[PDB]
């Protein structure tokens, strides 16, 4: 009955949603550069700042999605909840990468999500397969234009079907962005699970 | 206590590399090499155009000229407007409810 | 165009719980 | 010696033609064949001087234009001609292109051999053996001048996971005479808009984008870390994606007997423009390009709509070329004309997906000449209609989801649209 009852409140009361967060600069087309940026633009700063509050891991009682207590993991991310949803993006931003072990466990923490929201401001179009992943089946890739608009690309598996609000080629402007983002990224978590 | 967010990271605009280079589709020994009556198959764009379509070409110039002023003019007002606002922008920062 | 309990009542308890707990 | 055979061996294809076709055309036929062949096998396992070479072109040339001279004839279809011109064109343009890498070759023989090419330009054979000897070319180029094999490439691998002829004495392949080589194989036919028939116009065209696609493929495949470790510098050589430009604006100006070349073209130049450009393009080519997109959307023909639309996703907005805002009121209008019609093969996917995509530019592009409020609220007519009225389900959905973003950027920026009501409604009924 112990047992029980531990495993019972161990199970989550809400819905969970995990996402991870990726960011490009100019001329960046590899792996390694691509997971060892420790900060991105202004634009890119601005936009994760409005997916959700930043907690201090070290004593945030909510749910966490692989992260560690100890710190190696970063020390704030992003978070957002409802009354009945609740969703941790895994900003690679935010993760230390000083050394190889960091960057193993930052590619086998970003690669176990299943809905990725790839920043990009370099100059060629993004390419499947620059991150190696098994999961990975919604892809939602940004690119910044003029006039403060963006422009939004969604590439996804065959399987999953037609999921979000966000259309393929969509074009919204910088206020619009981190809600629609979000929404579309719960839709698209929530496709994958029913999948 | 009342649930207080961390502040968010200062963020850094010098991020990546740049180049500025400049793109050659052969190389400059080939320049060197005079031209034939073949390598003239392709008509230049000045000879492109007909007598038939020379005032729609001057009105699509015209129109082409106000427009890109008229997008300049919004790139200025929009970069002002960029650099008016503040890092935590108020109308998009998610913060807890009370 | 072209084209086991119930869900349904556990959905209606959930959310009458729910209302009942957290609204406010 | 051999040159006195060829000289003489020469007089077999100027055989005066005949009457009877199952034993005298035949034996002709025959006898040219065999000297053909003849020809190829000592075009290739010899060794010869520019003399020799420019006797051996004079002679090609000569019987070429002697035995292809006779267009007079329609209800007469004598296998003869064809039959000999079938080899004759591929033996003529190898043998060219062995004598340009293997020895200099003066501008008076180029220029004969250009305009006996163009003035014998309505045979479709010669297109075919163009296009294949062309092919060759490309596959050449790659391999030598950028580095990059066509068998093989680091794309393909992960979908798996000086010259002679320059002035100079290095005989071979080499960048110099490849680049030149290739340059001046492809105006051979001349100017391409001058073809008559309009079957060979259609053929010449699909080439020509089969090209610039295997062209694309190989600027894209440049450049790729193998490694996966270290990016590269882009490389000071790319390929010249849009330098057919020049062909394609004329053609898209023919007149509707040429109705099949001129959706090729316009085909080509919308998959032409529709990617990221290295180099800025310059004001007169944006002109021109805008010139023949406007021409093009305000048409009559539903072809030439559904191939404009079908090709272009908003990605040409993304690319933010200068001066584009009247291509926004010109794409409103074909979406609204393309998606009017219920013919079911119409690209109603993409007509839905560019019809949204502008949802949200007469907002932020206030006061645009091409009035803000009018083309807010004809788009929004457009939109209502079209999510009530598409029957398929993907285009609906994407209708649906468009209403939504306009209803989400309504209210942000605070317009108090009469409009959003609606829209609300139309929502509430799905």
């Amino acid at each position: 009955l112990l047992r029980e009852l531990k495993n019972l409140d161990s199970r989550q009361c809400r819905e969970t949603h995990k996402i991870a967060v990726f960011y490009i600069a100019e001329g960046q087309e590899d792996k390694c550069s691509i997971l060892s940026n420790e900060r991105g633009s202004q634009a890119y700063e601005d936009f994760v700042a409005g997916l959700g509050w930043e907690v201090d891991l070290s004593t945030h009682c909510g749910f966490m999605g692989g992260l560690q207590r100890n710190g190696s993991t970063g020390q704030t991310a992003p978070y957002y909840a409802t009354s009945t949803v609740e969703v941790i993006f895994h900003v690679s931003t935010r993760m230390p990468s000083d050394s190889d072990d960091s960057l193993t466990k930052k590619l086998r923490h970003l690669g176990n999500d299943e809905v990725h929201i790839v920043w990009s401001e370099h100059s060629r179009d993004y390419r499947r397969g620059i991150i190696p992943t098994a999961f990975g089946d919604v892809s939602i890739i940004i690119y910044p234009m003029k006039n403060h608009m963006f422009f939004i690309a969604i590439t996804k598996k065959p399987e999953v079907p037609f999921f979000g609000p966000l259309f393929d080629g969509a074009i919204v402007s910088g206020k619009l962005l981190p809600s629609l983002v979000c929404a579309t990224c719960i839709n698209a978590s929530r496709a994958v699970k029913c999948l | 206590k009342l649930f207080v967010p961390e502040p968010r990271p200062v963020p850094k605009n010098d991020v990546g590399f740049k180049y500025s280079v400049k793109h050659r589709p052969f190389p400059e020994e080939v320049d060197k090499i005079p031209f034939v009556k073949a390598d003239l198959s392709i008509p230049d764009l000045h000879e492109i155009v007909t007598e038939e379509l020379e005032e729609r070409h001057e009105k699509l110039r015209s129109g082409m000229a106000q427009q890109i002023a008229y997008e300049i003019h919004l790139e200025q007002q929009s970069e002002e407007e960029l650099q008016k606002r503040s890092f935590p922008d108020p109308v998009t920062d998610c913060k807890p409810p009370p | 165009v072209k084209s086991s309990l119930e869900l349904i009542p556990l959905t209606a308890r959930m959310v009458m719980a729910h209302l009942v707990n957290h609204l406010g | 010696l051999l040159q006195v055979f060829l000289t003489n061996s020469a007089n077999i294809f100027l055989l005066e033609p005949c009457a009877e076709v199952p034993v005298l055309l035949k034996e002709q036929v025959d006898a040219c064949k065999a000297v053909l062949i003849i020809f190829r096998r000592m075009i290739m396992e010899l060794t010869m001087n520019k003399k020799t070479w420019e006797q051996m072109l004079q002679i090609l040339l000569r019987i070429t234009e002697a035995v292809m001279q006779k267009p007079k004839d329609k209800q007469i279809k004598d296998l003869f001609a064809q039959s000999l011109a079938g080899l004759l064109f591929r033996t003529l343009m190898v043998a060219w292109i062995r004598a340009n890498l293997c020895v200099y070759i003066s501008r008076e023989l180029w220029d004969d051999f250009l305009g006996v090419l163009s003035s014998l330009t309505e045979w479709e054979e010669l297109i075919n053996e163009w296009a294949n000897i062309m092919d060759s070319l490309t596959a050449v180029l790659a391999r030598t001048v950028y580095g990059v094999e066509m068998t093989n490439l680091p794309l393909d691998k992960l979908s798996e996971q000086c010259s002679i002829i320059a002035g100079g004495s290095l005989t071979g392949w080499h960048p110099d005479s490849a680049a030149v080589l290739w340059r001046r194989v492809l105006g051979i036919l001349g100017d391409v808009n001058n073809i008559q028939s309009p079957k060979i116009h259609a053929r010449v065209f699909c080439y020509l984008y089969e090209l610039w696609y295997k062209l694309a493929k190989i600027r894209d495949n440049l450049a790729i870390s193998l490694d996966n470790q270290s990016s590269p510098s882009p490389p000071v050589l790319i390929p010249p994606l849009r330098m057919f430009a020049s062909w394609l604006f004329k053609a898209a100006t023919l007149p509707n007997e040429y109705k099949e070349g001129k959706l090729q073209a316009y085909r080509l130049i919308c998959a032409m423009m529709t990617r990221r450009q290295d180099v800025l393009p310059n004001s007169d080519f944006l002109v021109h390009f805008y010139l023949v997109m406007h021409l093009g959307l305000t048409s009559e023909d539903q072809d030439i709509l559904n191939t404009i639309i079908r090709h272009c996703p908003p990605r040409f907005f993304s690319l933010g070329f200068p001066g584009f805002s009247m291509l926004v009121g010109d794409f409103i209008t074909a979406a609204a004309r393309v998606l009017s019609t219920d013919i079911l093969t119409a690209p109603r996917s993409e007509a839905v997906t560019v019809l949204g995509s502008l949802v949200c530019f007469p907002n932020t592009y206030q006061e645009i000449p091409l009035g803000t409020e009018d083309v807010k609220h004809y788009l929004i007519n457009i939109l209502l209609k079209n999510a009530t009225e598409e029957p398929n389900e993907y285009a609906r959905c994407i209708a649906v989801c468009s209403l939504g973003v306009w209803i989400c950027e309504e209210l942000a920026q605070c317009t108090s649209h009469p409009q959003v009501k609606e829209a609300i409604n139309v929502i509430g009924v799905t």
